[PDB]
């Protein structure tokens, strides 16, 4: 069944835009009561969704951007690498890598 | 069958006839008060050709009774809905079907 | 509890006499003046003599004709008598058992409005 | 038939994978048997958020009441915008009862936004047809149109005989309700989803009305109180916007049919004592003084032309030297008085000293003009002062002189209206002494004020001689939010000093035990000072207005400490902390309890500089604000003092339920009995008792010792009986059933308190065509109902109380002791009825359910089982219990409120309310109970969250390893809306 694509495209990274700054702006109270909770399925559905080819050149770059912008900018304060993480989230970040 | 009851007046002029497309955005509901169906939630109108067979007939002769922009109830009996076998975890089998029908365009 | 039993006035040409009678049957009290408090068509309720107890006459707005106010206080049946009908008494007529006896009121304002109205008989005058 | 158990979930998780491997027909079996039904998993859907508007006007009927029977309004809708979101705009219009409509935002009856209709106590009317009782009933009207914009609803109340019309556009409907409850005030009230712009128009200046009132119909603006103004305000809120931010508000202190009756005090069974004789001949005296003096002073300057006329009314001096009528009216004046002072409790007594001698009888002024102007005042006042404990003798007084002229002018049949109005029979301070307007107070008082003062110079003796659950409202913090170490502080504000308790509370917290009463709260009451962990005790000192309290928490320490604007309250003796023992426990919450009209501002800290007084108090000592760094504003749990029924605990120290089995000549049963009857701290107080379950009703209503199984077969007469256990006295039992929206928690119970409404269709010539009826609670009278008896009143019969009820025809008979009881009722298709009892206890057993069969009759079991539907074995599974009414229970807050903007844009342009932007909440309907409530609502509820988690997995198995024919059917139940939201959802 479809579901619009573009809506799905957009809001994906959007969410995880607002959640790696949610998480580095020292929440005590977690998106879903923990980091793990937070990151994981915002992950999950990000690297489904690039694996399936939706996103675009421009959206794949802002994800590197968000990854780490230390080297993936081209010639997010913090990336999602250096900030501490669960191992779930190591693991969802794992397959994004990959 | 099928009874059409105005919830609000459109024109009452121009009526989809054989031949044309019929943009909808409607809110299936069940028997039952249980909701199955709506195209808002979407975010897109029902576009189908008419009388080319591609909704249940029910649907299909309560969108020729209406008009545009005329909101309207229609209540799909079993019959001119899925009826037997029904729609396999949608529609339980043997339920009366009941549309908040809404005629937004026509092209 | 205090109702003013209101008997029908008569249709009859200016300066004819009239008697007016009504009966405030209830409590024994705040019925010492039982004068009617015609309303008008399209005016303030005028206010006939509100003779006291005793049928103590006073001054009223409306006294232009006689309006002999002569209560029977041996049943409480008081009788405004009207000998010279005018344009202005074909009004719409309103016995009145109110508290204050010829308006004096030395007492508070709940008391002063201890007034139990009328039925209303129009007392058309021709 | 075990209840919602996630095992068995998990169960069918397993059939749908095995090893990676798909079992297709396993899954598509699933799909079809246990969605189709949507009656066992918990559905969700996206709803829209519903607020009420009312005008602050109330109009009841009662016996000898002021207020006036027959009233009338108009609401003009100017912009509507029709499906702002994916949900259709919900706009209403009607009356509402005072009484219990609560229409708290967010969750509800049904699929929720409750307005004027979904309940029994609010009646409506959209533009096509009317609500009430959650039940939209098609009302013929010439445009047979939803309200658009440019629409005027003329509403009409006729109290006399019970009926709400309505007028669309002119013209008026051809339905309307009948035959209400008239408990409780109505008032006018509009619900909507925003996207809704309405006008309302209530006649006079505040709104002319477009069109003409009916004949006999006072526009509504005429019942305007003399003390308050009016205004548009929501029905019943727990948060408001301050200027600080958010405030929450207690519960109201509204007004009740009988507060409108005058009930005066009997003064003429009062004898009149030789004091009579003795003062009341010279106070009445004064009292013609004073009449004198006032009209001396210019205004009604007396002449000699007549004795009594026109401002020339004082006659025959100060002396009562007048005829015998006007001697006595002037004689029995202050006797009147001696007559209220002996009826209220004050003692008449005598000048014992020279008082009257001492009193100068001679008015300073002294000009008298004229020989009647002679006025002889005594100058109490300067003689002897008025004590305040007098004046509010005087008060009193008043108070009885106001209520008993306000009964003879109700017994002659004057009504109550703001605009004053003789030959109507209205007057504007008709209003009892108590609602009386402080001008017209000191109009009544003008001469009792003196009266009673010259008492006290003749030396007289004279001396001075709401619903439970709902007075107080407990706000607290998120359960996930306990915090178990560290030092906190959290603020609270009193705008409105009062009963408004405040401190931390154990996650375990009771709502409806007051907060502090027992051990899960360790609270601070401002009201006077104490401090409550057990009991009141004595600490600090009592708050004013906008005074802040920063409690304070040290878990390190173990200690909690409070403090007013950064003063450390003291205890009584002398440490600054309130308590200096106490266990972490499982953690604490920072808690309050406003009662009723009591404003706070419950100020965490998220933003630290708008926490004010932190730097004296809290910073540089070790407390972190609580809930600084959390984003998001933090949850709050407000308890919700809405009846509804939950399960008898096991644990419940005054009652227990026993599940006796079937065994022979003995049906299974549920019997209810009372753990300490008969000792001390025995509860007996009215109990309400449903089944879990709930039978419904066929959809389509058809016309329709040896057992015959064709008749099982083919028979739709499913009942029960209920077993009355002698002991307990049958005039204090209901037997029957109950619809899901029953909310009555009435500890004086009777079925004159029953809900009931009738809504009548007919034609344009006026003919009836429908008059159905409505109810919340169908059951027969045992209050009143039982065989009789002149000894034996402990009957050795349990007055069996079977309860024949076929759910094809919808008829509703009730038996008792193998005889037909008279009482039968007959309800709509598409009923949900669960058998309930309401029984004060009385004995030790009191009552059972009997869930039993008859010949050619089949089981409850039957009714509520789908896989039993024909099995005649009676059966009672794990699922069959005992709920009791709970009279509060918690409610979460919605994080976001709509924004409804009211003022007043003119005379013509009446009033004004204006909901724009949209709010919507994610609901989650339980199919059983016909409730919704909100699935952010599930994060304390974690036996619903637990089962809701593992029906989501059972929609992600079913539909695994591409089986896109069972995503398809997914899709029906959980929409993309629904998803998207749940993506962007962050509490």
């Amino acid at each position: 069944p479809a579901i619009p694509l573009e809506a799905l495209r957009d809001k994906a990274l959007r969410m995880l835009g607002e959640a790696v700054r949610d998480g580095g702006q020292h929440a005590r109270d977690p998106v879903g009561g923990s980091v793990e909770f937070q990151f994981v399925p915002v992950l999950k559905l990000v690297s489904t969704l690039l694996v399936m080819g939706i996103f675009g050149d421009e959206d794949v770059k802002q994800i590197l951007k968000m990854i780490e912008p230390e080297v993936f900018t081209e010639e997010l304060e913090e990336g999602l690498l250096q900030m501490k993480l669960p191992e779930s989230v190591k693991l969802q970040m794992c397959n994004l890598l990959e | 069958g099928v009874e059409i009851e105005t919830i609000s007046p459109g024109d009452g002029r121009t009526f989809p006839k054989k031949g044309q497309t019929c943009v909808v955005h409607y809110t299936g509901m069940l028997q039952n008060g249980k909701k199955f169906d709506s195209s808002r939630d979407r975010n897109k109108p029902f576009k189908f050709r008419i009388g080319k067979q591609e909704v249940i007939k029910g649907f299909e002769e309560g969108a020729a009774q209406m008009s545009l922009g005329q909101r309207a109830k229609l209540t799909c009996t079993p019959d001119v809905a899925y009826g037997a076998t029904g729609h396999p975890g949608v529609i339980p089998p043997n339920a009366t079907l009941i549309f908040d029908v809404e005629l937004l365009n026509l092209e | 509890q205090v109702q003013l039993q209101e008997s029908g006035g008569g249709l009859m040409q200016a300066g004819g006499s009239l008697r007016l009678s009504c009966t405030a049957s209830g409590s024994i009290f705040s019925i010492n003046s039982m004068g009617w408090y015609r309303q008008a068509p399209g005016k303030q309720r005028e206010l006939v003599a509100t003779i006291t107890s005793g049928n103590s006459i006073n001054y009223a707005d409306s006294v232009k004709g006689r309006f002999t106010i002569s209560r029977d206080n041996a049943k409480n049946t008081v009788y405004l008598q009207m000998n010279s009908l005018k344009p202005e008494d074909t009004a719409v007529y309103y016995c009145n058992a109110d508290r204050v006896p010829n308006g004096y009121n030395p007492w508070g304002t709940p008391n002063d409005e201890y007034d139990y109205w009328g039925q209303g008989t129009q007392v058309t005058v021709s | 038939k075990h209840g919602r158990n996630h095992k068995v979930l998990d169960v069918l998780c397993s059939l749908c994978v095995c090893n990676g491997v798909a079992v297709r027909s396993n899954q598509d079996l699933i799909t079809e048997n246990l969605l189709p039904g949507r009656e066992l998993l918990l559905q969700t859907n996206l709803i829209n958020y519903v607020t009420s508007i009312r005008p602050n006007i109330f109009v009841g009927r009662a016996e000898g009441s002021t207020q006036y029977g027959k009233w009338y309004f108009e609401v003009m809708v100017d912009e509507v915008v029709p499906f702002l979101t994916a949900q259709a705009t919900h706009l209403r219009v009607g009356w509402a009862l005072t009484e219990g409509y609560s229409p708290y935002p967010g969750g509800g009856e049904g699929w929720g936004g409750n307005g004027v209709g979904d309940d029994l106590y609010s009646y409506g009317f959209d533009g096509l047809h009317l609500w009430t009782g959650h039940v939209a009933r098609p009302v013929t009207s010439p445009g047979q149109h939803l309200l658009a914009p440019e629409d005027v609803v003329s509403c009409c109340l006729d109290l006399s005989v019970p009926s709400i019309s309505f007028r669309i556009n002119g013209c008026p409907v051809q339905g309307v309700f009948e035959a209400f409850n008239l408990d409780g005030l109505f008032f006018p009230v509009v619900s909507f989803s925003a996207g809704v712009k309405v006008r309302f128009l209530l006649g006079g200046r505040h709104g002319e009305f477009k069109f003409l009132p009916p004949p006999g119909y006072a526009p509504c603006h005429e019942a305007v109180l003399p003390r308050e103004r009016l205004r548009l305000e929501p029905i019943k809120e727990y948060r408001r916007e301050g200027p600080r931010g958010p405030h929450l508000v207690g519960p109201s202190r509204c007004l009740s049919h009988t507060d409108f009756v005058p009930c005066p005090v009997d003064t003429v069974q009062i004898v009149l004592p030789p004091h009579l004789e003795r003062i009341r001949e010279k106070l009445a005296e004064n009292i013609h003084e004073l009449w004198a003096l006032t009209r001396i002073e210019q205004g009604w300057t007396y002449g000699p032309v007549r004795d009594d006329n026109k401002r020339l009314h004082p006659c025959l001096v100060n002396f009562h030297s007048l005829p015998e009528p006007e001697r006595n009216y002037n004689l029995q004046m202050s006797g009147e008085t001696l007559k209220t002072l002996l009826a209220l409790g004050c003692h008449v007594g005598m000048a014992d000293e020279k008082a009257e001698d001492n009193l100068k009888k001679t008015k300073l002024p002294k000009t008298y003009m004229m020989s009647n102007g002679y006025k002889p005042a005594p100058l109490d006042l300067s003689h002897v002062r008025l004590t305040p404990a007098q004046t509010t003798l005087v008060d009193r007084l008043a108070e009885n002189g106001h209520n008993v002229w306000a009964r003879d002018r109700v017994a002659q049949g004057w009504s109550y209206s703001a605009v004053q109005d003789i030959p109507a029979r209205r007057n504007p301070r008709l209003v009892p002494y108590r609602l009386l307007d402080e001008a017209t107070k000191r109009s009544n008082r003008d001469s009792l004020c003196q009266a009673v003062r010259t008492l006290l110079g003749y030396g007289y003796n004279i001396e001075p001689p709401q619903s439970r659950w709902d007075r107080v409202r407990i706000f607290r913090a998120e359960k996930s939010y306990t915090v178990q170490s560290g030092r906190w502080y959290f603020e609270f504000e009193a705008v409105t000093t009062g009963e408004m308790r405040v401190g931390w509370a154990r996650p375990e917290l009771r709502p409806d035990v007051e907060l502090g009463a027992d051990e899960l709260a360790y609270v601070f009451n401002g009201h006077r000072g104490q401090r409550w962990h057990l009991g009141s005790e004595p600490f600090g000192r009592p708050w004013q207005s906008g005074d802040v309290v920063g409690c304070m928490i040290d878990l390190t320490e173990n200690t909690i400490i409070f403090t007013l604007n950064g003063e450390v309250l003291m205890s009584d003796s002398g440490s600054e902390t309130a308590f200096r023992e106490i266990e972490i426990g499982d953690g604490f919450l920072p808690v309050c309890s406003l009662g009723p009209g009591q404003v706070g501002h419950l100020n965490l800290g998220q933003d630290v500089s708008s926490l004010r007084f932190f730097a004296i108090c809290g910073l540089q000592e070790g407390f972190e604000p609580f809930a600084i760094n959390m984003q998001r504003p933090v949850t709050t749990w407000f308890s919700k003092s809405l009846p509804q029924f939950e399960p008898v605990p096991p644990e419940h120290p005054h009652y227990e339920v026993a599940r006796m089995d079937g065994t022979v000549d003995t049906p299974p049963c549920l019997r209810l009995a009372h753990r300490t009857w008969g000792s001390q701290n025995s509860l007996v107080e009215m109990l309400f008792l449903r089944l879990s379950l709930p039978v419904q009703f066929h959809q389509h209503f058809r016309c329709t010792n040896r057992d015959d199984p064709e008749i099982i077969l083919n028979t739709t007469t499913y009942y029960y009986s209920v077993r009355v256990f002698a002991g307990q006295e049958p005039s204090c039992v209901w037997v029957g059933w109950v619809t899901p929206d029953y909310h009555q928690h009435d500890m004086n119970f009777d079925l004159s308190k029953v809900r009931a409404v009738t809504v009548t269709m007919g034609d344009e010539q006026g003919n009836v065509h429908s008059s159905l009826k409505c109810s919340n609670c169908y059951m027969v009278w045992g209050g009143d109902f039982v065989s009789p008896g002149q000894q034996g009143r402990i009957s050795h019969t349990d007055l069996v109380i079977g309860c024949l009820v076929d759910l094809a025809t919808g008829l509703m008979t009730f038996t008792a002791n193998g005889k037909e009881s008279n009482t039968f009722f007959q309800v709509e298709p598409n009923t949900k009825l669960f058998p309930a009892v309401f029984v004060l206890p009385t004995h030790q057993n009191v009552i059972q359910f009997e869930l039993g069969k008859q010949k050619n009759i089949m089981p409850l079991s039957a009714a509520m089982f789908l896989s039993e539907r024909k099995n005649p074995a009676p059966q009672c599974p794990p699922r069959l219990e005992v709920q009791m009414l709970m009279p509060v229970s918690w409610s979460r807050m919605p994080n976001h409120f709509l924004q409804v903007e009211t003022r007043r844009a003119g005379e013509r342009l009446g009033w004004a309310v204006q909901c724009q932007d949209p709010l919507t909440m994610m609901a989650l309907h339980i199919p059983e109970e016909n409730r919704c409530m909100d699935i952010l609502e599930l994060s304390e509820r974690l036996d619903l969250q637990r089962f809701h988690s593992h029906t989501l997995r059972l929609y992600r198995a079913v539909c695994a390893l591409g089986n896109n024919r069972v995503a398809h059917a997914l899709c029906s139940h959980v929409d993309q809306a629904q998803l998207l939201h749940a993506l962007e959802d962050a509490h």
